């Protein structure tokens, strides 16, 4: 067997320190590897929608509780109000976040899309590899809406245990979604055949179509890495991702957080059920939970007085129900509302912004659905070996004070590399590697007394 | 009041509404044929008994709305809204007009007012015929040697027309008021 | 009559398809026409404020019943301290809104203002048209404030039913709103003599002062319109605009989702007041729910107990009832948090995330007041008509690499005009319309593999 | 003494009128001085985590209550259910904020830095100088985690009258915070050594470590002010930002509206317990709250009646807490999301959005450790001495209608200063200062009606 438990303390992770300098120049931390890697989210957007007939779960059909129930007719009419109207909130958020997932236009969609990128999100036309490994791993209890109360009859098996059936028992109808999941692929389709028709400025108008692969070293570019380096690399990056895109067959366990959030989502909705099915059976002073046994077992004087205690406690576990649904249904329309600025930020174009996503700024991001809500998968890319090099602020012509430089979306380093027979390189902002510094890679500013006094070779500008 | 709501001798800077005046009752209006002076009074705040059933309020003529026969004239909440009386006329009942109270509290300097809502001031007085309990006054101590005042948001005591124009009281009373210390 | 009704599918709009290309050019979708458009939205920021006199709520007055509850005084001052912090919590969520709408620096406004644009939301110097508009259709009961009481008393109509005359009879009192109607005008005004000063740069110091039309020209070369376009369409544009805003007259029906909610809003603060007053004639094992007629039918050790039961049940019900504004209040002020970034992102600047607004990218929007809120609207501006067209990713010079350029917020397209005499044009990004290729246009880049060999017409650059 | 009160109504501050004018020139008004100044937030982040021992809270050990609560020991172990869900969530919470708050690098921190600015914020190496006051100024009731129960015990002071020990007379137990405040500030002080680091485009791979003086030269760049006003003003601009800074020992008082914040979250933890303590005291019909006095007092046919009236009053205050903790949980957890967001958008970056933070558009902000949360400090920019100049739209060659020029981050105005020799000049958007038009401060645009035609000295372009 394994032994005791061991005591220890939590680590912490010191940052790599890099020294301040004063004077001219300065330390400059600089990736020289990288990773892409996959972070997922799980927004929900909905609850069950639900509906109770107040009466049949109240009393099963005896005349002696109906006669008692008209006194309280009103309570029942409440209970019909509030959850009529939730379930008038959940279908209309449904309708406003698909709304703004429909794209005016896209790209047809086929086997081999995307080139080098292996892409398993494709449609086996259907909904995707991805979307029928969550909806088979998460437990999911059987659905109604197909034949239902038909499997809970005698024509059906012995093993059934659903709460399809308890339905019926408690008064309960699950109602159906509001969108059909062959019309919830078809808007999933629609977002993945826009993607790289978003760049090159607007996106909400002009629709680009054009090469995949041609719109991810744009986006590359767009972080600061250098075209040079996205030019020889290409097969490398198409690697990287590929494997990253891997990963996600080992996605679907209870240790992925996003996988247990979906989980628990499916979890809170049989719960809520089996809450109001567990309470027919409890006593509130009554004899028996059964109306029926009450009427036989007593005279009328005594009997009237069992059924009205049997009903207000069934009466009060419909009141709290109805407050906790209204709770959860709120809170669903606000989780709904984040997934919409997600689908216009991340999945739509490039975000600048971090905080959302995987840390590791953002390229391309995809949607896809989930039980009662939508998954998130955002790449992102994570750099490796840093090493710190030698950089100046500007450089300036040491014979003309007004003729000064600063890099644009990169930096100015003292040159390691035996190609460049020049005391200055230029190198991108997410990647090193050194290059020539020309007219294209800066941009004349204002002289400043911390920029380098350059006395020979500068060829932007050349005098 | 407020010291025991709050269970304290130091009550923070505010305002802050409490017990409301009543009304109080004028003499009894009775009708029931089958004991010879007030079997109207067309308009006050009286006690009633019409037949049996009692109550209290303000009697105005007023035009017919019910099925006369029945006497009767209820809302959807049951409440008495009108009588058909052994003189043939229609009587409208509109309850009686309670006094919302709230007062005015500076911490720091120690002092208060007070105000009584939309009312208006023509129904104020000095003193005071409607009842709640025991007294005000701790504010007739300065608020006995002015009129009410009549103000946009209601009548109050002690406030002093300054017409000063301050960016913040800490102590507004809605609309565009405030209670300048 | 009418007959049977219809079983029908919901339709799926396909959006438009754009064959992905491989090779060294594209085909771009480009819209041809446009309209513009308003969407507009309600946010709530606060919730009609109200106290409760929670004895004369329990009982009227009487001394049997006062003495009694003199054994439960401390639950009508938790009910009394609840309701007071949540007013103080909508007070100061009301001012921090107003701080953050004052600008610091205006036009004054005149009839006339805004030149070819016809501008209903300009004041009648009051509030607007369109907040006369909102304020007479939506059905709101008569407010207090004013006599208030003197109108439930016997010098008033006796069809008066006002809530208002209810609240003396539960011991309600509503407060005032802490603005004024004439102050809540002078901050919306003041946000309408900020549009227009707020673009060239910062916006949140200098103020530019300029032409509202002007502005307009400038927020639509913001979007990939050029300027030769808007030079020439001025007047089209102008009646444009005004057709967009000559829609507003028809949208304060129930069919307008965001009136709608405006109404809905007013009907929720009268349904909280109603639950209250319905409650003082429900019996809880009295004989009556007055007070006075238990007094009267009873011997005081009968007496008691059956006014015990009836506080009981008066004080459970309070206590409901501040649970439900503590929630209410909460939800107003997070509310009230995304208006007061709404007007920092959308009427006081152009936004381009996207997202938010009707979905046309974004021009200048509009604020009014709302009953309970704010009230926006949205000018978006929507594409039509969208053609194919073929597109390069960039172009270069034959006889030097080195000479590339790429078009700058619009596209390089084939040329299908008959004025230009090159075979490359340029075109803006939301709106098709051919130009020649100038130094204007354009940048210059590092040379790609896609980019097209040009064997002969350059001007830029024309080496 | 202080006399009467005083009716006033609330000032409007009217904002600065501008004129908006026709023709080819327009009014612009633009700020002369300014301060700097600092706001303050409180963001909670989390709840005191709670346990209860639902046994002993609604009975002291009692057999005969123990016998009667077997019938009740489901509700004991869904309130344990409860309870620890929340708790897990509360610890979720605080691990997914600081896995954003930590950098992947920063500088060392020594005293001196920061150079010219003085910062208090630095650690005493400890926390900080700002938090010391923070912890100590709040009233904050007596850790437990240290020895406790041995505090309460009789090895301690008489006058100890703390909720750690109602703890063991009503069963709660407050569990530990998850993180330990050395940790916390080795987390803060890694994002104080991140500042000026980011700045050079990307932020989120390189890492630049260059002056913290010259980083908010740069940030005073973008935000519109021309180098040559910040090259010569250095020392003033030192002095200014420091008065800021000391501003901020006197913002401990309840008249500050973030520090009250803090104060009424401490008070909230407090009153929730309390709330259980006071309620074991409370009867509901018995003869004592005491179970052992009706043990003493009674034999076993009313004893168990008087037992089971007390046992079901406090198992619905149980309840009812439990009710409370998960809402408060739930704000606390969307609470906690906002403050991740302003770390990565206000901490780490300058924002350009306005909306967040004190307005003066933002510079540099910082965050230190809170009871319950983060409080954030923003340093912004305020504008003071506006005037109105006379400004152009752009100019251009009057000899060459292609040769036209329009201002970048800033203005053309007439010369009002005496050392230029031209009829226009250039200033920057958030500062009046003139200068030279030159090739730095402008671009090439498009020929429009409003530009004006110059007819002789202009620079860029000679020609």
């Amino acid at each position: 067997v394994p032994g005791e438990m061991r005591l220890a303390s939590i680590a912490f992770n010191h940052p790599i320190q890099v020294d301040q300098l004063n004077s001219s120049y300065f330390k400059l931390s600089i990736p020289t590897n990288f990773s892409f890697g996959v972070t997922q989210e799980y927004i929900q957007t909905t609850i069950q929608k639900v509906t109770v007939d107040c009466k049949q779960y109240v009393c099963n059909g005896f005349q002696k509780c109906e006669q008692l129930l008209r006194e309280y007719g009103q309570f029942c009419s409440k209970i019909n109000q509030a959850l009529h109207g939730a379930n008038l909130r959940q279908d209309d958020s449904v309708r406003n976040l698909f709304a703004s997932v429909k794209s005016s236009q896209s790209s047809p969609i086929i086997p081999g899309f995307g080139g080098d990128f292996n892409l398993t999100l494709l449609e086996p036309v259907a909904r995707s590899a991805i979307e029928d490994l969550l909806f088979d791993k998460v437990t999911i209890a059987d659905p109604g809406y197909m034949q239902g109360y038909d499997d809970c009859m005698q024509q059906g098996p012995a093993s059934a245990r659903d709460l399809i059936c308890a339905q019926y028992v408690a008064g309960y109808k699950v109602l159906p979604p509001l969108m059909d999941v062959n019309m919830e692929a078809a808007y999933t389709s629609s977002l993945l055949g826009s993607i790289a028709g978003v760049g090159w400025t607007a996106g909400l108008s002009s629709f680009a179509a054009i090469p995949f692969a041609q719109s991810i070293f744009y986006r590359l570019n767009g972080v600061g890495i250098t075209q040079q380096v996205l030019s020889e690399n290409q097969k490398l990056i198409a690697n990287k991702f590929n494997q990253a895109l891997g990963a996600m067959q080992t996605g679907f366990t209870t240790t992925n957080e996003a996988f247990h959030k979906v989980q628990d989502a499916v979890n809170n909705n049989a719960q809520a059920l089996s809450k109001l099915a567990s309470e027919l059976s409890n006593t509130f002073g009554a004899i028996s939970a059964s109306i029926g046994d009450i009427i036989q077992r007593l005279d009328p004087p005594e009997q009237d007085a069992q059924i009205d205690r049997l009903i207000n406690g069934r009466l009060t576990t419909l009141n709290a129900f109805v407050a906790q649904q209204l709770v959860r249904s709120e809170s669903a329309a606000l989780s709904a509302q984040l997934a919409k600025d997600k689908v216009n930020e991340c999945v739509k174009a490039q975000s600048k912004r971090s905080g959302f996503c995987g840390q590791g700024t953002h390229i391309v991001s995809f949607v896809v659905n989930a039980p009662n809500g939508l998954y998130f998968m955002h790449v992102g890319y994570y750099p490796s070996n840093h090493i710190e090099v030698v950089s100046a602020y500007g450089l300036c012509d040491a014979a003309n004070p007004t003729n000064c430089i600063a890099p644009v979306n990169g930096y100015f380093i003292k040159t390691n590399n035996t190609r460049i027979v020049d005391e200055w390189s230029y190198t991108g902002s997410s990647f090193y590697a050194p290059e020539p510094i020309t007219s294209l890679n800066t941009k004349y500013v204002a002289p400043q007394v911390t920029y380098q006094n350059i006395s020979t070779n500068l060829p932007p500008p050349l005098l | 009041q407020l010291h025991c709501s709050y269970e304290s001798f130091d009550v923070e800077s505010g305002v802050y509404s409490v017990s409301s005046f009543e009304a109080k009752p004028s003499g009894s209006v009775v009708e029931q044929a089958e004991d010879t002076k007030i079997a109207s009074q067309l308009g006050n705040c009286v006690e009633y008994s019409l037949y049996g059933v009692s109550g209290r309020g303000v009697f105005q003529n007023c035009t017919a709305v019910g099925v006369r026969q029945q006497r009767f004239v209820y809302d959807a909440y049951q409440n008495l809204v009108g009588y058909y009386s052994d003189d043939g006329n229609y009587y409208c009942l509109r309850a009686c007009v309670s006094v919302p109270v709230s007062v005015i509290y500076d911490k720091e300097t120690k002092t208060h007012a007070t105000l009584f809502g939309s009312v208006a001031c023509e129904h104020i007085s000095s003193t005071m015929s409607q009842y709640s309990r025991s007294t005000r006054s701790m504010l007739k101590r300065r608020d006995s040697t002015y009129g009410p005042l009549q103000t946009p948001v209601g009548c109050v005591l002690g406030l002093v027309n300054s017409s000063l124009f301050v960016e913040d009281c800490k102590l507004p009373l809605g609309q565009s008021l405030c209670a300048l210390p």
